[PDB]
């Protein structure tokens, strides 16, 4: 109705229709789970819309990146906007260690990215960023912290967050038990069960091809590392055996 | 891109054939002459 | 993009749309008269009655002085007129600064026309809605008077009028005008055409203002008429 | 607007803005130009209010440089701006050569500028069609004729402005080669008066020779218009 | 309907339109197919021919040693992208004296896709490219008009892409760990299926790259031999 | 950054037309007339809740920054005059905009940045001091831009005698009349010792100041 | 590199101006230091802001400054640029570039529009 | 209504299609890229008898070894030829060898398609037909406004080019010598000229293999090749 | 057409983009009260997420939710409005404070900061190029004379002095209510007036929002002459004040 | 993308600025009388909430030592115009070493306002400034409109019911009037169109004397003049 054709213009009743168009676009895009554990954190990315495309190389399309080998960043929106925001995070950490020599604290990074994403949602000619980015890290003394900037530029601290298709069902599934005490090694089975149950596209065969992971816990000395397939495969077998019964 | 320009600006880390380079010395017009004081094999 | 006014754009047939509407503003302002005489250049004007509490003394909002030998008068928006007269002053004084001579009026009207044409053609900003009556004296061609417009066109005029009822003023100037006319006869003709345009028989002294530029003793001298001499001129006009 | 394509292609492969410039040119005043041997008479329609307007200020047969000269039809302020540009360009060219500017170079430059205003953002087309007359480096008289579209072509006898086609047909029917000065001026006066009321005050014809642009006196114009009026009946 | 006027406006469903029209422009392009193996990636494809008098429009462009690509869309966008990756590869081999990472080049061009589709007064590229290479392993990449890059074992663009996709999916397991001649035969059979019009020397664009073999278009005689082999 | 180019083009500043002509003229070897070096004895001291500056002339050295801020310059007359006018009007504009009493620290910071931007070219020594919300404060600005909050300062050509007298006869919680006597004991002694004019005294109170140009 | 770029322009000697002795080498003298007197200060300010706060602040500042500066009159009549003064926060300050004046000569107004914004 | 760069529903640029709609309106030109050289010809569409017929020429020389023919908007095409010869002589400056025809048409194409921000505002509505000789023989090229440049054995541009290209398809044969190319071009022209093929109503430029010079044929040569035509 | 889209005056005035921004601020319905005492200035808000598409969840550290922020050290603030716009205005106020501290050599004043932010929002309103910030702040500070100061602005840019005010939904009738509490203040050591102003602000929020306001849904902060540093009062002390009020 | 949103409509009239005048018609009154011994400016400041600090919401501001300013419009435009007017005053002061004349500052502010009306992509201002001052050329009272036109007024009123207020002022105004009579006429004109009970804190009065600096009268002085 005219007001919805530009992000800069305000609606008559105070709600920017373009921002909910971003929300609808991201909600109709690839899902992204992540949560905290006693040993560490675990973030999962599931690519369901690739089920029709039986051409992709084995586990080559990774949506979970890292900064400084200390911080994990993932997303659910369009690939290009997320990659631009990722390179901005890398540039921010770059400038921080250049001009101060200390690793960037996480609240600094998520705050700067939040105002950067918001910095496109007040002008008229630049396309607003369509990406909901989840940043996470874990320290032994500080336990864990998972932030999530929405495309509006709203950053909140979460113990666990899910964004994308079937996000309500996944968030209901995660809340069944307190995952603060569950270890990172054991939560992979529960994550496999949730993605196999909540998501209709993911069958038994697609769990290994179109899924991604990484932790930060004490086993890797609190640093970035993807799950080795020897760890995923017993969890996949146990989840399939449990769900089959 | 503008992003890289501002990043190089804050970090303080900053060529066609027909373009002519000049020295950053105080007076580039006499630069070669100053170099002629140092040596003459090149010139 | 969708909010573009598209100022610098031709009409379907042959014309710039905004330039016409600017001209209509020139057709909706107080009348300004301009004359050529054998001993000066007369340029009267009609004061719009904003209110009776306006300071009549030293508030000549129609006629202004651009230089020691150039003046002008406006028949449009006064806010635009102030800036355009300021730029005319700057060009005239810069010409006197560089070339060390008094500005010929032809060059000055060419430059103010270049301002108005730049706003007409370049960019997307709206054009300048005001038309001037620059006139003065120079040794090149004696006394001269011109008529600029928002479209950038200009031409000389022995006698002319702009503003409301400009056709009636032009008709009055066409009949009663002579080459070998003294300053007093030109002033009386200015009173007559101003009264005819205003539709009143007796001109009102408070509702008009006058000025001229005499070149006596080989030195340019502008004189702007105040209330007493306006009343004297009106009294002599009604008695003849 | 700044950095905005004012002129753009239409659904039928036409620039509507350039078209509007073309009928804007056609709505302007007339102007005729003839060439023969080593000179080129030039005439423009004059329009002034009697008893009020000054004919002296209204000038149309300007001279661009020592040799080249330019007439125009349509927007007068646009003509003045492009005249300032072309005069500055002629002095630039005469600075680099130390030789007079030929007609072909300045005609090509005018065509280039008028093309540039039809291809740059934030600039509308120039609403004029100027025709330049002058001597080349070979010292042979030639006339060119530009348009708002930027197309230029050499001409032997061309006219512009309102009712241009009638004057073009008359010149095409009546033009001869290697004519005299009086014959050329008579043909130019008859050509402009074919679409202009027969009066002395509506013409300001001048003859271009290698010395200069000599403006024809009023008495000669009066004699020729009276002769044309006699010949009409 | 109303939201497709500019490339900075999303529909009520949250979806671009100009980007989708660029994807449709890619879909209107001619066919090209590439198949990898263990240490060899063939990149064949058709070559557009407007009329009988016209010779075919060349599609394949070599960017660097072990780097060559195929256009399947607008020619000017292909030219600009080829020039950019050529400059990037030559600059990397100039400053550092080593071959450029294919992942870095793919990410850089996809970044340019992102910049050019983000801001207004700009248009996304109407072309898709096979950024194929042998940076110590055979790889085939694909950058879409939306800022995104993908990796496959085999690929097809536009025209009768369904037939090539069906054949490649059917015979995907023979492609891995096969000889060079068998890979060439399978890729040319896929192009023949895309034609559904027959393969000839002029319109076919067979190209081979891999171990001890930089990018070089095969000569006419060997191409004629392969097109004789697929024919019988 | 194109907008800064637009700002530079629209606005004025320091024109530099005649550098080359002056280079030719100075290289050709002709002596040109000297500058007006108005550097004379000036001093100030932090008395009981009021600053008391001092200077000597008929060039009145005591210049006005604010109703509670005065200063005294020593160096080139034009540099001192223009910098003082700039500081006074900057503080006046800030007072109009912010609507608060002027502060000596703001003046010190502005003078320090302005003089540090021009490393040594502007011969400009100022002993600016006055009373603000934090009491009396006296400062010792140098031509390199190095302020310092001293209890008493003495600058100028004959600064040695004035500084020695002040160091000899300075005490805390001093009376205003004793402050004026010490001010003359510095300035008058420096005038009669060093190689003039009339002394100048002005007590800088928080309100209702007073200037004494015919002090002695 | 430097010194513009030759392109066979063929218009080297103009009828409006003459080349400088240094062309575009820009030898370091007092006029050169005073030329980059405001650009360096704002470079320092953008360094401080985008360092401590984040480069998005510098991005927002530059876009706001360009937008308000883009809102100005055509070349010719001087523009007030009040919005730029509010955004850059120099309205409170009076400085040497505000007062003083430069009087400026041979270029027609149309050549100035061509030079300013490339037409 | 819409910007200069906006895709249609069929993935086609609106302005590019409108530019391709304008190139059809123009004067006929024909070229044969035989082994001996290129015989790029034109129409000389005379507006009137008063045309001087010296400043209005369609065949221009981008370089001594390059020929071309212009169609559509004429001032735009002159700008294309000017930029093409400027960069050609720039190539001659940096590199000793004369510029190839292929690289020249790439410079022309990237001139034509710079209107999108990827300065110029709208696309160049011109359809040039560049032709010339280089070290690998003769080469004839074409550049529509869409930028999909492609080489041709023989080509025609301008209004009513359908009959010209059909007849060229129906008459052209391989291994055709230079005189055969001349008479073929003149026959195609005369069979698409509305008026009679007089000596002065046609312009032809030839870039021969041995000479490698832009020789625009004079009146006598045009008369001879008109006279040697068949019935 | 397009009069209500851009910041255009429209017929009979009433710039409507400013009103839409004010309504967007009102739709977030995060009531935040500010009260000025004597040598003290209590600012109190609600630890609740702004109304928007997403919704609160159990797996969320509720302490991180906050609307009260610090400009530099002594002058605090509380933006109510959109998520990104609030923190962007916080950073803009921080930038103005940094400008003042770097140039003038001393800490910024609340009045000068409020006027500078009002000027920047004025530039946003007048220029239709950029969207208006839908976030109304509430700034407090101690002046150089050791007196409290309360201040508030809006997307319109109306910076004005206050003694007790509120931002968010239901701000019309609440203007009366605080006045009645000031009537209770109309009829002492530093700590006494500090405690009185704190309980008065808590009672004001209780009367306006009209529910119990458990200790995990209040953020309280005070600047006084005893401390002068903006510090958030702990949860246990807030619970003690809530129990004392009841 | 720079275009002018204030565009000449059909039949001229420059319609966009006229909408700004409607805001000037919808604003509180702000008058001023040029007396024989000084110049007076008065205004009606509202009490919208009854919790506002009366000192903080200034409307009658001071630019120079003998230049006041009052407005009738939105407050932000008044603030930025006041700041730029002050900057121009100090600019004149450094340029020439004297207090800025009222005519020069009025012309500069008129040029700035017209600039903003004409500049691309920015709306006009929404207030009618009312300059007053004293100088060597006597007393001065000008009025810069949103259109930028400046009028050398002697006694004027701008805001709601400006026509009736101007008529009432004209009915009881003379050229020769004392400062006290001028202040009383200002108070009577403000009380004529208030729609309520006028009392302390509802008006602010500023006066520039023949020789004293421009002083804003305190609340006690306004209460004394009220009686």
């Amino acid at each position: 109705a005219g007001y919805d054709l530009s992000v800069s213009t305000f609606s008559p009743d105070g709600r920017l229709y373009q921002v909910e168009y971003i929300y609808k676009s991201i909600n109709n895009n690839n899902t992204a789970l992540c949560l905290e554990c006693k040993d560490g954190i675990i973030c999962c990315c599931i690519n369901s819309n690739m089920d029709k495309n039986k051409m992709i190389k084995k586990n080559s399309y990774n949506r979970i990146y890292h900064v400084n080998n200390n911080i994990i960043i993932t997303y659910s929106g369009f690939d290009g906007d997320a990659r631009n925001i990722i390179d901005r995070a890398r540039s921010e950490a770059n400038t921080y260690y250049y001009n101060f020599h200390t690793n960037i604290p996480l609240h600094i990074l998520v705050n700067r990215i939040s105002l950067y994403i918001h910095a496109y949602t007040l002008y008229w000619h630049m396309r607003p960023f369509a990406a909901s980015i989840i940043i996470s890290s874990f320290n032994e003394k500080d336990k864990g912290d998972i932030y999530c900037i929405e495309p509006n530029g709203a950053c909140y601290k979460y113990s666990g967050i899910v964004i994308g298709k079937n996000k309500e069902m996944f968030k209901t599934e995660i809340e069944k038990k307190d995952y603060k005490d569950i270890n990172v090694r054991d939560a992979i089975e529960d994550i496999y069960k949730f993605i196999l149950t909540s998501d209709d596209h993911m069958n038994k065969n697609n769990l290994q091809n179109l899924v991604n992971f990484s932790w930060i816990c004490k086993e890797s000395s609190y640093e970035f590392q993807n799950i080795h397939e020897e760890i995923l495969t017993p969890a996949l077998n146990k989840a399939v055996e449990y769900i089959e019964k | 891109s503008f992003m890289n320009e501002i990043d190089n600006l804050i970090n303080d880390v900053e060529n066609d054939e027909l373009e002519f380079c000049v020295a950053p010395v105080n007076v580039p017009r006499n630069f070669i002459k100053y170099a002629q004081t140092q040596n003459k094999k090149l010139f | 993009r969708r909010y573009d006014s598209r100022t610098t754009t031709f009409s379907p047939e042959g014309r710039l749309y905004q330039v016409e509407y600017a001209l209509e503003a020139i057709n909706n302002a107080s009348i300004t008269i301009g004359l050529i005489t054998k001993d000066g250049v007369i340029l009267g004007a009609d004061k719009v009655f904003i209110s009776k509490l306006i300071d009549k003394a030293n508030n000549y909002e129609k006629i202004y002085k651009i230089d020691k030998h150039i003046f002008c008068g406006v028949a449009g928006l006064n806010a635009d007129a102030n800036i355009l007269i300021n730029q005319s002053r700057l060009y005239a004084q810069r010409y006197l600064y560089n070339y060390n001579e008094v500005q010929p009026v032809s060059q000055l009207v060419v430059q103010i026309c270049d301002i108005k044409q730049s706003y007409t053609q370049y960019g997307g900003l709206r054009p300048y809605g005001v038309s001037f009556l620059i006139g003065g004296y120079d040794t090149k061609d004696g006394y001269q008077l011109y008529h600029t417009d928002p479209s950038g066109n200009y031409s000389g005029w022995f006698a002319t009028a702009i503003g409301t009822n400009n056709l009636t003023a032009s008709s009055v100037l066409k009949q009663e005008w002579k080459n070998d006319m003294t300053l007093e006869e030109g002033l009386l003709l200015a009173l007559k055409t101003l009264a005819k345009s205003t539709d009143t028989e007796i001109p009102k002294s408070e509702k008009i203002e006058l000025a001229y530029l005499t070149n006596k003793d080989g030195e340019v001298y502008q004189k702007y008429l105040t209330e007493k001499e306006i009343e004297e001129l009106i009294k002599l006009y009604t008695q003849k | 607007s700044y950095d905005r394509a004012i002129t753009v292609f239409s659904p039928d492969g036409h620039l509507l803005q350039v078209e509007h410039a073309l009928e804007a040119v056609k709505k302007g005043g007339c102007a005729v130009a003839i060439k023969s041997s080593n000179f080129a008479v030039l005439a423009v329609e004059k329009k002034n209010i009697p008893k009020l307007q000054n004919p002296k200020t209204t000038e149309k047969l300007i001279k661009l440089d020592e040799h080249n000269c330019l007439a125009f039809a349509g927007l007068n302020a646009d003509a003045r701006v492009l005249v300032n540009k072309t005069r500055l360009e002629c002095q630039r060219y005469y600075l680099n050569m130390d030789e007079p500017a030929p007609v072909d170079y300045i005609a090509k430059y005018v065509a280039k500028v008028q093309q540039k205003f039809t291809h740059r953002g934030g600039v509308r087309p120039f609403g004029i069609a100027t025709l330049i007359a002058g001597f080349k480096n070979n010292k042979e008289i030639c006339i060119y004729q530009t348009e708002p579209s930027g197309i230029y072509a050499a001409w032997k006898a061309q006219a512009i402005g309102k009712n241009a086609k009638i004057v073009q047909e008359f010149l095409e029917k009546n033009y001869q080669e290697n004519m005299e000065q009086k014959d050329c001026i008579f043909l130019a006066l008859k050509a402009i008066f074919e679409v202009v009321e027969l009066s002395s005050k509506n013409v300001e014809v001048a003859l271009l020779t290698e010395k200069d642009l000599t403006f024809i006196e009023e008495q000669e114009i009066n004699s020729m218009v009276e002769l044309i009026d006699q010949e009409r009946t | 309907n109303l939201y497709d006027t500019d490339n900075i406006i999303y529909s009520p469903e949250g979806r671009l339109y100009q980007v989708e029209y660029a994807s449709e422009a890619i879909k209107q392009g001619t066919c090209a197919v590439a198949i990898k193996s263990k240490d060899y990636v063939v990149v064949s494809g058709l070559k557009k021919c407007i009329s009988k008098l016209s010779f075919p429009q060349e599609k394949i462009f070599k960017i660097d040693d072990y780097i060559g690509i195929s256009m399947s869309g607008i020619t000017s966008d292909a030219k600009v992208l080829t020039k950019f990756m050529q400059n990037e590869c030559l600059s990397h081999k100039f400053l550092y004296n080593e071959n450029i990472n294919i992942e870095s080049l793919v990410r850089s061009v996809a970044d340019k896709y992102q910049k050019n589709t983000q801001k207004s007064s700009k248009r996304a590229f109407g072309v898709g490219l096979m950024i194929a290479a042998y940076h110590n392993e055979p790889c085939i990449f694909e950058t879409r008009p939306n800022g995104s890059y993908f990796e496959y074992d085999a690929l097809s663009f536009g025209a009768r892409s369904h037939a090539s996709k069906t054949y490649l999916e059917k015979n995907l397991h023979l492609f891995e760990e096969c000889s060079l001649e068998e890979l060439i035969l399978h890729c040319l059979k896929a192009l023949k299926c895309s034609l559904s019009s027959e393969l000839t020397i002029s319109n076919t664009a067979l190209a081979v790259v891999g171990k001890n073999h930089p990018w070089q278009e095969i000569s006419s005689l060997q191409l004629e031999e392969y097109l004789s082999k697929v024919k019988m | 950054l194109e907008y800064i180019n637009i700002l530079k083009e629209e606005n004025g500043g320091y024109n530099f037309d005649n550098l080359k002509r002056n280079e030719i003229l100075k290289e050709k070897g002709v002596k040109f007339p000297q500058f007006r070096k108005t550097g004379t004895t000036i001093c100030g001291l932090v008395c009981q809740n009021a600053v008391i500056l001092g200077a000597d002339t008929n060039c009145s050295k005591l210049h006005y920054i604010s109703k509670n801020i005065w200063c005294a310059g020593a160096g080139v007359a034009g540099d001192l005059e223009h910098t003082t006018l700039w500081l006074q009007h900057n503080v006046e504009l800030h007072r109009l905009n912010t609507n608060t009493q002027p502060r000596v620290s703001m003046c010190v910071s502005r003078l320090t940045q302005e003089l540090f931007k021009y490393q040594g070219y502007k011969v400009c020594a100022i002993v600016l001091g006055g009373v603000d919300v934090n009491g009396p404060q006296l400062y010792g600005i140098h031509p390199h831009g190095s302020s310092c909050l001293l209890p008493f300062t003495a600058l100028g050509s004959g600064s040695l005698n004035a500084m020695a007298v002040l160091e000899a006869k300075y005490r805390d919680n001093m009376t205003i009349e004793e402050g004026k006597n010490l001010v003359c004991e510095a300035i008058c002694a420096g005038i009669f010792n060093d190689l003039g004019g009339n002394v100048d005294i002005c007590v800088i109170t928080k309100d209702s100041y007073q200037h004494i140009r015919p002090y002695k | 590199n430097y010194l513009e770029k030759l392109n066979f322009d063929f218009k080297v000697k103009d009828v409006v101006s003459i080349r400088d002795i240094n062309l575009e080498g820009k030898e370091k003298n007092i006029e050169t230091f005073h030329d980059t007197i405001l650009l360096n200060e704002e470079k320092n300010f953008l360094k401080r802001t985008g360092l401590i706060y984040g480069s998005q602040e510098v991005y927002k500042n530059i876009l706001d400054r360009e937008i308000v500066s883009l809102s100005r009159r055509l070349p010719g009549i001087k523009s007030s640029l009040l919005s730029l003064d509010i955004v850059r926060n120099t309205i409170d300050r009076i400085d040497s570039y505000e007062y003083m004046e430069k009087i400026d000569p041979l270029e027609p107004l149309s050549e100035i529009i061509e030079k300013k914004m490339n037409i | 209504d819409r910007g200069v760069n906006t895709f249609s529903p069929e993935g086609r640029l609106f302005q590019v299609e409108y530019a391709l709609g304008a190139i059809k309106l123009g004067s006929t030109a024909v070229g044969i890229c035989v082994n001996d050289g290129v015989i790029l010809a034109s129409e000389r569409r005379i507006s009137s008898t008063l045309i001087e017929k010296d400043s209005v020429e369609k065949l221009l020389s981008i370089d001594d070894h390059i020929g071309c023919a212009m169609s559509g908007l004429m001032a735009d095409a002159r700008t294309l030829i000017d930029y093409a010869r400027v960069e050609c002589n720039h190539y001659k400056f940096i590199y000793n060898e004369n510029i190839n025809i292929k690289s020249c048409v790439e410079l022309i194409s990237e001139l034509a398609l710079d209107f999108s921000n990827l300065i110029m505002s709208r696309p160049f509505g011109v359809a040039l037909l560049i032709g010339g000789v280089d070290k690998n023989g003769p080469c004839l090229w074409y550049t529509e406004p869409s930028g999909t440049n492609t080489r041709f054995s023989a080509a025609s541009i301008g209004s009513a080019q359908e009959g010209a290209e059909l007849l060229l398809q129906e008459n052209y044969k391989k291994d055709m010598t230079f005189e055969q190319a001349e008479i073929l071009a003149l026959t195609v022209l005369r069979q698409v000229m509305e008026d009679k093929l007089s000596t002065s109503n046609v312009e032809i430029c030839a870039i021969k293999k041995s000479d490698q010079t832009f020789y625009k044929y004079n009146t006598d040569d045009i008369s001879r090749i008109i006279d040697v035509l068949p019935s | 057409m397009y009069d209500r889209h851009l910041t255009i005056f429209s017929p009979d005035g009433n710039l409507y983009q400013i009103e839409y921004a004010i309504k967007a601020v009102k739709n977030t319905n995060i009531t935040s009260v500010g009260v000025k005492g004597e040598n003290c200035a209590v600012i109190i808000s609600q630890k609740k997420m702004a109304t928007q598409y997403i919704s609160q969840d159990k797996l969320l550290d509720y302490n991180n939710i906050t609307n009260i922020y610090n400009i530099t050290d002594e002058i605090g603030c509380s933006m109510v409005g959109m998520p990104g716009d609030c923190l962007s205005m916080v950073y803009k106020a921080r930038s103005e404070a940094s400008e003042f501290l770097y140039s003038n050599g001393y800490n910024v004043n609340a009045e000068t900061l409020c006027r500078n932010i009002c000027d920047k929002i004025q530039v946003y309103t007048q220029h239709a190029y950029m969207r208006l910030h839908a976030c109304s702040g509430m700034i407090i500070g101690i002046d150089e004379n050791n007196k409290p100061e309360l201040f508030k602005f809006d997307p319109s840019g109306f910076c004005a002095g206050y003694r007790a005010c509120v931002i968010g939904n239901k701000e019309q009738e609440s203007i009366s209510v605080l006045e009645r509490l000031l009537e209770k203040r109309k009829k002492e050591t530093i700590d006494e007036d500090i405690r009185n102003t704190t309980i008065l602000a808590i009672e004001a929020l209780q009367t306006i929002l009209a529910f119990d306001l458990k200790a995990s849904e209040i953020e309280v902060a005070i600047v006084s002459t005893k401390n002068r540093n903006f510090t958030q009062i702990s949860e246990k002390e807030i619970d003690n004040y809530l129990t004392y009020i009841a | 993308y720079s275009f002018s949103l204030t565009t000449f409509s059909p039949t001229g009239k420059l319609v966009q600025i006229e909408y700004a005048l409607n805001r000037v018609s919808s604003s509180s009154p702000a008058l001023g009388i040029r007396a024989k011994n000084g110049v007076i400016i008065a205004t009606e400041k509202k009490s919208p909430n009854e919790l506002i600090e009366e000192n903080s919401i200034f409307k009658i501001q001071q630019i120079s030592e003998h230049i006041g300013i009052v407005y009738a419009g939105m407050p932000g435009d008044f603030r930025v115009l006041l700041k730029r007017a002050r900057k121009e005053a100090i600019r004149y002061s450094l340029q020439y070493g004297s207090e800025i004349l009222v005519k020069e500052l009025v012309k500069i502010i008129a040029s700035i306002v017209q600039e903003f009306t004409q500049t691309g992509g920015v709306r006009p201002f929404g207030l009618s400034l009312l300059i007053c001052g004293v100088d060597v050329y006597g007393y001065h009272l000008y009025q810069i409109d949103p259109s930028g036109c400046y009028f050398n007024w002697m006694a004027t009123c701008v805001g709601k019911d400006y026509q009736n207020n101007m008529s009432f002022l004209e009915k009881r105004y003379n050229k020769d009037i004392e400062i006290e009579d001028a202040i009383h006429t200002a108070i009577l004109t403000l009380k004529e169109s208030y729609e309520g009970v006028l009392n302390e804190k509802n008006i602010e009065i500023g006066v520039a004397y023949d020789n004293k600096p421009f002083k804003i009268l305190t609340q006690n002085e306004i209460k004394d003049y009220l009686i």
